[PDB]
RNA sequence: AGGUCUCGUAGACCGUGCACCAUGAGCACGAAUCCU
RNA sequence: CAGAUACCGUCGUAGUUCCGACCAUAAACGAUGCCGACCGGCGAUGCGGCGGCGUUAUUCCCAUGACCCGCCGGGCAGCUUCCGGGAAACCAAAGUCUUUGGGUUCCGGGGGGAGUAUGGUUGCAAAGCUGAAACUUAAAGGAAUUUGGCGAAGGGCACCACC
RNA sequence: UUAAAGUUGCUGCAGUUAAAAAGCUCGUAGUUGGAUCU
């Protein structure tokens, strides 16, 4: 810090939680929105039915036919 | 430096410089072994026995080592007192 | 042109530094010499040694030269730093001595002594010759 | 007092590249070249080609 | 990166000069950036002055000057050859080359 | 120089002093010259303390003295206006001459030809001698220079301040610590003139030389 | 403006030590500064020192020595107790065979070792190694 | 394209779907 | 086979006139031959070669890559070392980083944590080192607890004969070349670092230049 | 009364100009493990 | 010009100019917050004060202006370096920092999405302030050395270039 | 989810050029405030 007062303790506290709230993993276990976003909705295994069998192509240089299934 | 048993335990004790008292590490290349000589009282003629200084190398860079002489040659004596 | 390499000008300065008093400016003599002390397994090397040779002895007997070093210590600039005037050049019968420089005697250990004059004040003006 | 090997030809590949190997002293041009060095060209059989040796 | 120390210019506790335009071109080059030309030159030049000398009514009268100040952006200044490119050591030299002609 | 009244000014080599000029500098001040000075007085001239100037020669004597052997102390320079007076010092002495054109990787370099591993330098001029003082900074040599009012002070250990611009003043300074190296070293009394001649250590131009050469015999 | 003396003149007389000045001028001066190097001289870190005393704010001039590494300040002065000294001189020491912490107590301005055999403690200033 | 022309085009978007806003009200 | 030198202190290590390097440590006096070390140390002085790495100028012809090789040096008595050659052969690049490293060793002092019982087995303080935009401390630990730090500077504590310390690394450390080196200078520090302990006015005896002067000058010219 | 004052060399500016780019598949390729 | 509602040239509305009512955004940049302490040398310039040979407003004496030699304090700036620092360009501050702590405001956590959507607020209007997420990627960037390539500049050589 | 993260830095981060000092000033809380009393 920089604030260097010996009375000085909810301005650091104030700056410190701002600071941490500007942030991408912290803000990613403590907002609503990126679980509700997740599929699994925040959990680890999940069953599904399979609908269709899909294709898909790959990226640059490497080139081969990877093979998925839409649940 | 010591120990709780009562011998010397250091491989070797390093010197110290004569202007700003602190040591000259085993690869600093500019340090001085300056020896001045004292002479006879009544004729004049070198004696035999020498005077010597160390001075380290970052008063060399920074340039004081001549006042720094000067001012060991008269704690010594060596220099005239009114200079 | 006739500008020669670094070989025959480096062996003509080492023959002319080992031997300097046993040559001369005679080119026929130096050029058997530097035959009979000196292998050269060929001719115009030998000639252009022999000329490099004469050339930087007319050099060093004209004055001095920054190429090689002297034992014998250049005769003809020996007696140059041999010969002594009579005069000791520094005994002047009368100083120019500065008031300043006057005191500077003044206060050290001295007084007033009769090789030294005082100056008349001819200091009226100043220094720094202009530059902007 | 010093010697070049260099070995040409299909090394490894199609495309042929030449390897050279050199150490010491060695002049190029003169009439010393006819005394003091020695030329030997050679060509060796393999099964995928042929390959070169210039040693000197 | 930061080529000089300062920024082509001989500003330093200003902010804001007077801007000028160029000769040649017509940019508002600002006045302490610009590189500015005095020259002196007679009015006619010497390929004539012998003729003009004897064509006279007066006796050894003296052909008079002409003074012009010009102002060239560094784009103008570089492409008329005024001012060139120069090396990175060779850059601190504010002194102006030496006029042997 | 010590308490003792033998090692002073005893009558004439302040004279000397006077005559060669070795009291006056140039004209810009030096802050670690602020004390082997008096006063800047008009056209500009700062003037050299004298006794400080005696006893740094003293003490520069007694620091080339105190070394045992005299064959491995480098005197060092490369100005036109001392060539002749460093070699006739190390003639005097028994020092290592180096005139002209300092090699640079003497001390460092130590496969070539030129190498040498001394244990004192002894410096005509800091400012034109930068090269040896810069050397001296990888192996332990302490150093001598002979400093003037415009001489920058790095890497120094013994200064002297006089005039290094004229030929007498550094012929007679080189000459007299010859002078005082030979009566400290046990060769030369100071009783009585064993003096050979001052103008001996003095560089002189080719042009001088030839009109005093045909203007005497 | 100017809140902590000490702070100032410990890092005057840090710079002086770094630059091997023999003497150094402290502008301002205080009764816990002339303590201050009072526990300093004592412990033979530095030498002798003089007091400008005049009708302002006094000046101190020290003769230095070369066994002096580093001043510092611990601003704000926190407060400590004996649990947690230890832990002070953990963090804030190059060794626990030397250097000493000042610290402001009751029974006097004095290093650490005296206060913990005598068991009291109190407000930090600094340190010195 | 650097961000001057971007910027205009952005603004130029958002004045543009505004006034199909405003207007549609 | 046999050496001759160039230097007056081969003369002086093969006269049987200096009895230990500490001598020359304690003068200061540089060193310029790879075999002095060879004469004082035997075969405690071990080899391990840290890393290879390619260094590539390229031209018109394409990249032409001469190999830089680093090596720490060191007996496991006190003295640790390092250099750093790069040449195009992989064998000679790695006999002058043995050369060079051989050259440019530091002696080393070592502490006590606590209580000064025993032998020494740590640090006597905390001391750094600064190249590049890396940090290497050595901290003071208790017995037995030993090197806690990367691989290379437990290659490097452990061969410099320190038991036991503690380190903190900050920076791009996958630099090896640089985080040794500052691993290096870190442990050259150790003497340079005044301690109360050392705090007595020393006392300076005859140099080895004014030795035996009179018999080196006489046994080379 | 002499009548072409002596000595040395840059003193070069003096009339020079341009309509323009749209042209486009490629790049890698060794250490043996060495005493030496 | 292959193609110009581009570079170039001739006209030309609103503006460029004044008084009052607005908006508050610039490479508003020394791309470096403010106060205070410490830490090298040198030469100049602007202001104020102080000391001193000499010249001038014609010749003698004082004060004023000018010139010259210094010193002090504040300010825009300049040259050099092993004080020291930095990744390096470089810096008397960007120094006094693992040997970290003088005091105190604003502000940044890979690169895009994005200064975008929504909500509020301000404004006649244009638009300023606060300001995400889903998704996507293993790179995006800073300093600097060698051949490379210029519709950049400066030189050298050649009767397979010229006179 | 924790340590490695000195990539949330109170110990203990950065803001000339990589992410960054409001265009500038005034201004009430909040923070920090010169010496001296046995
Ligand atoms: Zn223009």
């Amino acid at each position: 810090g920089k604030c260097r007062g010996l009375r000085t303790a909810r301005k650091l506290r104030s700056h410190r939680r701002d600071q941490k709230w500007h942030d991408k993993q912290y803000k990613k276990a403590h907002l609503g929105t990126a679980l509700k976003a997740n599929p699994f909705g925040g959990a680890s295994h999940a069953k599904g039915i399979v609908l269709e069998k899909v294709g898909v192509e790959a990226k640059q240089p490497n080139s081969a036919i990877r093979k998925c299934v839409r649940v | 430096m010591q120990n709780d048993a009562g011998e010397f335990v250091d491989l070797y004790v390093p010197r110290k410089c004569s202007a700003s008292n602190r040591i000259i590490g085993a690869k600093d290349h500019a340090s001085i072994q300056m020896n001045v000589a004292e002479v006879d009282k009544v004729t004049g003629r070198f004696n035999g026995q020498f005077k010597t200084y160390a001075i380290c190398g970052a008063i060399r860079r920074m340039g004081e080592s001549d006042d720094s002489i000067l001012r060991l040659a008269k704690a010594d004596g060596i220099v005239s007192k009114n200079f | 042109g006739r500008v020669r390499t670094k070989t025959v000008k480096k062996a003509a300065r080492v023959i002319i530094e080992k031997y300097y008093t046993r040559l001369g400016n005679d080119f026929h003599t130096n050029k058997r010499v530097c035959e009979e002390i000196a292998i050269i397994p060929s001719k115009k090397l030998r000639n252009k040694i022999a000329g490099y040779v004469t050339h930087l002895m007319k050099r060093i007997q004209r004055g001095p030269v920054r190429g090689i070093s002297i034992k014998l210590q250049e005769e003809e600039r020996e007696r140059r730093d041999n010969y002594v005037p009579e005069v000791s050049a520094l005994d002047q019968e009368i100083i120019e001595v500065d008031p300043d420089t006057k005191e500077m005697l003044k206060l050290l250990d001295f007084g007033s002594l009769s090789n030294l004059q005082v100056t008349q004040p001819t200091v009226g003006m100043n220094f720094k010759t202009p530059r902007g | 007092k010093g010697c070049e090997v260099v070995v040409s030809g299909k090394l490894r590949g199609q495309r042929a590249k030449s390897m050279k190997f050199v150490d010491g002293l060695m002049i190029h041009s003169g009439d010393p070249v006819n005394y003091y060095v020695d030329t030997a060209v050679r060509h060796v059989l393999l099964r995928q080609g042929v390959l070169g040796i210039k040693v000197k | 990166t930061k080529k000089r120390r300062n920024n082509g210019r001989a500003k330093k506790g200003r902010g804001h000069v007077q801007p000028i335009r160029c000769t040649n071109c017509a940019r508002c080059v600002p006045k302490d950036k610009a590189i500015k030309k005095f020259v002196i030159r007679n009015i006619v030049e010497a390929a004539a002055v012998r003729d003009i000398s004897e064509a006279s009514v007066f006796d050894a009268y003296v052909l008079p000057k002409l003074y012009v100040k010009l102002h060239y952006c560094v784009s103008c200044a570089i492409h008329s050859k005024v001012v060139r490119n120069r090396s990175r050591e060779a850059r601190k030299d504010r002194t102006p080359p030496p006029r042997f002609r | 120089s010590g308490a003792l009244d033998v090692l002073q000014m005893k009558e004439e080599d302040v004279l000397k002093f006077l005559a060669a000029g070795t009291h006056l500098g140039g004209t810009n001040l030096d802050f670690q010259m602020e004390q082997y000075i008096y006063k800047r007085k008009s056209d500009g001239i700062y003037i050299i303390n004298l006794k400080r100037t005696w006893e740094k020669l003293l003490l520069a004597a007694r620091a080339i003295v105190a070394i045992e052997n005299p064959a491995d102390v480098s005197v060092i320079s490369s100005r036109n206006t001392g060539q002749r007076a460093v070699l006739k010092f190390a003639a005097a002495t028994g020092a290592t001459p180096i005139a002209g054109r300092f090699t640079p990787g003497t001390f460092t370099n130590q496969i070539q030809t030129a190498f040498r591993e001394p244990r004192l330098l002894v410096v005509t001029d800091p400012r034109a001698d930068h090269q040896p003082l810069t050397e001296a900074s990888y192996v332990n040599l302490p150093t001598i220079a002979l400093c003037n009012t415009d001489s920058p002070l790095r890497y120094v250990d013994i200064a002297i301040p006089c005039n290094n611009k004229g030929a007498h003043s550094v012929g007679l300074m080189w000459w007299m610590l010859a002078r005082e190296v030979l009566r400290m070293r046990g060769t030369i009394s100071r009783e009585h003139p064993w003096e050979v001649m001052p103008d001996l250590y003095f560089y002189r131009d080719p042009e001088e030389i030839e009109k005093e050469e045909q203007a005497a015999a | 403006v100017r809140m902590n003396v000490l702070a100032d003149a410990l890092k005057s007389i840090n710079n002086a030590e770094k630059r091997g000045k023999r003497q150094v001028l402290i502008r301002p001066c205080s009764k816990v500064i002339v303590r201050f190097l009072t526990v300093m001289m004592k412990h033979g870190y530095i030498g002798e020192f003089e007091i400008i005393d005049d009708h302002r704010a006094g000046k101190i001039v020290v003769n230095l020595t070369g066994r002096l590494n580093k001043c510092g300040v611990i601003s704000p002065r926190f407060d400590v107790q004996l649990k947690d000294l230890e832990k002070w001189q953990n963090n804030l020491l190059p060794s626990r065979q030397f250097g000493f912490i000042v610290l402001t107590t009751s029974a006097g301005i004095m290093d650490h070792e005296e206060a913990r055999r005598k068991h009291t403690g109190g407000k930090i200033l600094g340190f010195f190694f | 394209m650097r961000a001057k022309w971007r910027k205009k085009r952005m603004r130029r978007l958002k004045r543009k779907r505004r006034k199909m806003r405003q207007r549609s009200k | 086979k046999e050496w001759l030198p160039v230097t007056k202190l081969g003369r002086l290590v093969k006269d049987m006139k200096i009895k230990s390097l500490e001598e020359i440590y304690l003068f200061s006096l540089p060193i310029k031959e790879s075999e002095i070390i060879d004469f004082f140390l035997g075969a405690s002085l071990k080899d391990e070669v840290l890393k290879i790495m390619p260094v590539q100028k390229q031209t018109r012809a394409g990249q032409r890559t001469r190999f830089k090789a680093f090596v720490a040096i060191g007996d496991y008595n006190g003295h640790v070392g390092l250099g750093v050659k790069c040449s195009k052969e992989v064998a000679t690049a790695i006999r002058g980083a043995i050369i060079l490293a051989k050259l440019s060793i530091v002696p080393v002092r070592r502490g006590y944590w606590g209580n000064k019982i025993g032998k020494p087995h740590t640090v006597p303080c905390k001391v750094t080192g600064r190249c590049g935009s890396v940090l290497v401390r050595l901290i003071p630990a208790p017995r037995g607890t030993g090197i806690v730090s990367a691989p290379v500077p437990k290659k490097l504590l452990m061969m410099a004969g320190i038991d036991d310390c503690y380190t903190s690394a900050r920076g791009c450390t996958a630099t090896l070349g640089n985080f040794a080196k500052a691993t290096f200078d870190a442990i050259s520090k150790t003497y340079s670092y005044l301690t109360p302990d050392l705090w007595k006015e020393t006392v300076f005896t005859k140099s080895p230049y004014q030795e035996f002067t009179d018999h080196l000058v006489k046994t080379h010219t």
